[PDB]
């Protein structure tokens, strides 16, 4: 009856899982914003060829099993171009143009609204040319920077997991979805060896 | 039957109003003039298909391939026009398609991603060199050359990218691909292979 | 062997615009392409087919029409030529029965610009 | 296609309007009426040429023909029909021309200079077998038999001399070329030999 | 003082309204658009002269002269701008002079009558290198470069030859002739040698 769950918002909102990240007792890790991690929303977003949206984070953070501690934790966000953290006691902590959340493990989740960051008009999953190595563009959502506030060793496994939705979403171009497995992360070759047919087969064109 | 002649070219194509304008836009001003005619290809019995790059398949002919090594900006759209002259007695159907940020896979070099003038051909068709399926290419702009009906098939495409300006040389917008969806077949006696012409002719160029 | 190359015998300078007409005498199933390629008098004969499509050129199909015509601007004479080279675009396509191989004749005239004056006898 | 009848005699051409009016004018009155299809030539592959003298062509005829004879003097003009029967499988193009004052050569008997109704044929056609060329015969009324395009061919030809009656025995006005310029080609098994029909109608005839 | 900017090329010169036309008709149309700085020339104590074969000085340059060797003809004015830098303690006197037909003398190669962009010297500069006396040059239109008052000189030339298109490649249609007249002078510890700066500009350009 009505066509509104077929909408480009309907179809990539829903917030899930992009990373699960551990720190085990460096003291300190660096997660790069990137979707093409896992093979949904992967597959999903390669039916476009231009798609500008903005997201927003969410750290749910927790030990290893279930518990909970009252120890404070610090989530970086290093903008596109800004160094990255080098140690866990690096001058990048400290300054003033990277944005922090410092939150408790015994509170609700933290949540961050990251802006539609390229110098583009949109962000493109294929780039035919050459950006100078290799045919990859540069989008570069960002990083995140995560660390245990203090100057001595925390003596708890952190374990926290990303999760991210998609908000104003435009999309342009639309394009064959992916039916070969993955390989790489940055390019779609795919295994020329054996190529699995699209469907299924049966034993004569008259069996239904 | 008609004759067209812009610029110093001439080409004879007859009243064929099965233009397909790519998304609907026609290519305009506010973000060289002549046809170029370029090498044919033979269709055998058992050709796999081929296709250019563009804007790199105007770069080593005359006055527009001397703007593209200058002045480092590029706005254009296009103008292909896909034909083939066979008789009465040969059968087979083609399917032109044009697709833009056409980043091809590796079972890649620097000839097999920008071909030329030439045009490379295709190694696997079923998944188009690029891991996406031939069934669903449709969803592109395209059209058919069914050998038994019509024999021409010409596209209008826009400039379309994510920035007003692109470098030229590095960067090819889209792609032209000809594949043979049914195979050519014919008699013993006739001619084995058909010529296939293409020509191209840059709508609304800019260089600042 | 055309007129208009016999009456400027009888003169010393001449003028003016031709046209060439081709005409194509093959069977009506066969079908191809053909380039009429025209380089102005100073610039070198092509070699390849790619650098004789960015002169002035016409693109003939004998499918549709059996002949065409070529208008070579302006002569004169008082090497200045006006070079003429005909390329396959593709190739002659044929069916089953009609004959492999045909011929083109070539005809030529002048147009209502073409003067001549100092009369001589040859 | 139409049915031209005029007098007892009915042909079928198709509507053609290519006729060629000889020196652009009209045979008119103030210095027989129908047609006379005379017997078919075949064409064979290396056939020269023909020609038939007028009108003497037509003193072997009836009701015209036995005018002829009497009355002494003689002044009309004429309309030629020469066509081809032809499959789309040949190809071949005939040159046909009128001449006035058709004087031929000697490498002549009372034979050759006025052949009569089935005329005769040309023993070398690139000289005319009058020292003239073949390549300058179309500076007289001509029209070309392409059997790509076309079949018929049709010439209107008024009265030219230089006194206002003559005597038709003696004198021939003019004459009637069939010259294939480009020769007959077939394959093996297709009609080896092509037939050539002409078609005279007297046009404004006096006798007095 | 102005500064003259035409196409992309800025020089700066003075409000020197001593412009001579030569033979009083400015350059038009009815039957490139920049300066051309060629190199200097150092007026030396014992310097004799120098010329220029015009428009075989601008074939080397860009492009006005890659469309010297195109299109087979060519019909233009000209511009030329001759000054001089010194200082108030140099004296000497130029003579700059066009000439149409300027067909030197041999006491000739194909080297010294069309030298080029640097220009010639002149062997007898009171032969004028042609047999003509230097006395009797100010007939043609010229301009004195006195270094007590003035620096600069300009001329404007239309186009004079008996066709209206010649091929630029072969014919050359005047020479630019500067003579020395009074030797430069100056005192021990000044500069010995004097720059002098030529400016071209084709005026009113055609090709077909």
């Amino acid at each position: 009856h009505s066509t509104q769950e077929t909408a480009i918002g309907n179809f990539f909102s829903r917030a899930g899982l992009v990373s699960i990240i551990t720190m085990p007792t460096d003291g300190y890790v660096n997660w790069d914003i990137d979707l093409m991690g896992y093979a949904q929303l992967r597959r999903k977003c390669e039916l476009f060829t231009y798609m500008r949206f903005d997201a927003e984070f969410t750290f749910v953070v927790a030990k290893p099993n279930g518990v909970l501690v009252p120890q404070l934790l610090q989530y970086m966000y290093v903008p596109p171009g800004a160094p990255k953290p080098t140690s866990r006691d690096s001058f990048a902590w400290q300054t003033a143009t990277n944005p922090s959340v410092f939150v408790k493990m015994t509170d609700p989740p933290a949540q961050v609204s990251v802006p539609f960051m390229s110098p583009a008009s949109a962000y493109q999953w294929f780039y035919d040319g050459y950006p100078t190595y290799g045919q990859c563009p540069n989008n570069m959502m960002g990083t995140f920077s995560i660390r245990t506030v203090g100057t001595e060793k925390s003596p708890h496994s952190i374990t926290l997991r990303v999760y991210m939705r998609i908000k104003h979403v435009r999309a342009w171009i639309p394009r064959p979805l992916r039916n070969q497995p993955y390989l790489f992360k940055t390019n779609p070759n795919y295994k020329g060896n054996d190529i699995k047919c699209t469907s299924t087969s049966r034993d004569k064109i008259t069996t239904l | 039957v008609a004759q067209l002649t812009i610029g110093n070219s001439t080409i004879t194509t007859q009243e064929a109003a099965n233009i397909v304008i790519a998304y609907g836009e026609w290519p305009e001003y506010c973000p060289v003039n002549r046809f170029f005619t370029l090498d044919t290809k033979s269709w055998a019995k058992d050709s796999k298909g081929w296709y250019w790059k563009f804007p790199d398949v105007l770069t080593e002919v005359g006055v527009f391939g001397q703007n593209a090594q200058f002045h480092y900006l590029y706005r254009s759209g296009f103008c292909v026009h896909v034909q083939c002259n066979a008789s009465k007695f040969h059968q087979g159907a083609l399917l032109v398609a044009v697709l833009p940020e056409y980043v091809l896979g590796t079972i890649p070099p620097y000839a097999t991603t920008q071909p030329g003038q030439v045009g490379a051909v295709l190694t696997h068709p079923y998944v188009l060199d690029a891991g996406i399926p031939l069934s669903q290419l449709t969803v592109c702009p395209h059209q058919w050359i069914n050998l038994r009906t019509n024999n021409c098939a010409t596209i209008i495409v826009p400039y379309m990218n994510t920035v007003p300006f692109d470098s030229a040389l590095n960067h090819c917008n889209f792609g032209l691909l000809v594949i043979p969806v049914v195979p050519l077949d014919f008699n013993a006696g006739a001619t084995s292979e058909i010529p296939i012409t293409v020509t191209i002719a840059p709508m609304c160029a800019e260089f600042a | 062997s055309t007129i208009l190359g016999q009456l400027c015998r009888y003169y010393t300078q001449w003028s003016g615009s031709l046209e060439v007409t081709f005409m194509f005498a093959g069977s009506f199933m066969a079908t191809g392409k053909m380039l009429i390629a025209y380089t102005p008098p100073g610039g070198n004969v092509p070699a390849d087919r790619i650098t004789a499509m960015l002169g002035t050129h016409v693109i003939w199909d004998f499918g549709l029409q059996s002949s065409v015509t070529l208008v070579v601007p302006w002569i004169s004479n008082t090497y200045t030529t006006g070079i003429i080279t005909i390329w396959y675009q593709t190739n002659y396509v044929v069916p089953i029965g009609a004959p492999t191989t045909a011929y083109i004749v070539a005809l030529a005239a002048a147009q209502d610009n073409f003067t001549m004056k100092l009369c001589k006898d040859t």
